[PDB]
């Protein structure tokens, strides 16, 4: 499921009365195209989401390092019972929790919803776009009807 | 105090803030936003 | 988020320098007509709604929806440390009653 949406229409006095208001599902700004967005663009999304990995693996690699200093500093802040390996462990899954929140969000901003803040990417060019479709390619449209 | 005094809280839209002809030119573009017009805000063709 | 916002700083930064070499790619793949002006100003539009949506994924994950993974995190608790706020910090609960 790519794309889902809901609309009502306008004023009226007419309940039963359909109207086009679904049709915000397409829209776009289009004042000045003179360019493509970089965005649609595959190739684009996918350097800005390996720099974006880069860096939380250097932000993965940075906390297990700052690990250690911080364990000394609970060390003299929790008393005796401190437990120098059981402190590492909870605080490991925790980074490693955090680090794949970090990945996860980062394909969410470059792959999944990298039209959510763009007006001149449609909620359908996008969510076509999230796996490299075209308007082409919706081959068929259900119709109410 | 207005709405109290007169009983006219409700105001019914009798018409929507697009013409029929900018209805969907409206509905198409995210950056199209109401101005003012006598007093009234409604959707014009400059903004679309 | 702080060191999360420096980062994204400087994607700004970056960004917009590597555009002057973007841009003179774009001036010889688009023929005659390209304009720099025009070009520099749609994109530093993109760059700039683009790290505006980086910040606020950055302070959606660590202001406001940090708690999402976290099980040790409930969504009450998460929610009101949100705010800085404790669970005692729920003063009153309208009963359905």
């Amino acid at each position: 499921l790519a794309m889902t949406a809901t609309a009502t229409d306008k004023i009226g006095r007419s309940v039963p009365a359909p109207g086009k208001g679904i049709l915000t599902t397409a829209r776009e700004h289009h004042g000045n195209l003179k360019y493509p967005s970089p965005l649609l663009n595959i190739k684009y999304r996918k350097r800005q989401l390996n720099k974006r990995l880069e860096q939380i693996k250097s932000w993965e690699e940075t906390e297990l390092s700052y690990l250690q200093e911080e364990a000394e500093l609970a060390k003299e802040e929790f008393g005796d019972e401190f437990s120098m390996h059981e402190f590492l462990k909870e605080r490991t899954e925790e980074v490693y929790r955090e680090s794949k929140r970090q990945v996860s969000d980062a394909k969410k901003q470059w792959g999944n919803s990298f039209y959510k803040s763009d007006p001149r990417i449609a909620p359908l060019r996008g969510a076509l776009a999230a796996f490299n479709l075209t308007i082409d390619d919706i081959g068929v449209a259900s119709f109410h009807g | 105090h207005n709405a109290i005094t007169r009983n006219t809280m409700f105001v019914a839209k009798d018409k929507a803030p697009y013409s029929d002809e900018l209805e969907q030119p409206v509905y198409l573009d995210p950056l199209a936003r109401v101005e003012e017009n006598k007093k009234k805000l409604v959707f014009s063709d400059k903004t679309i």
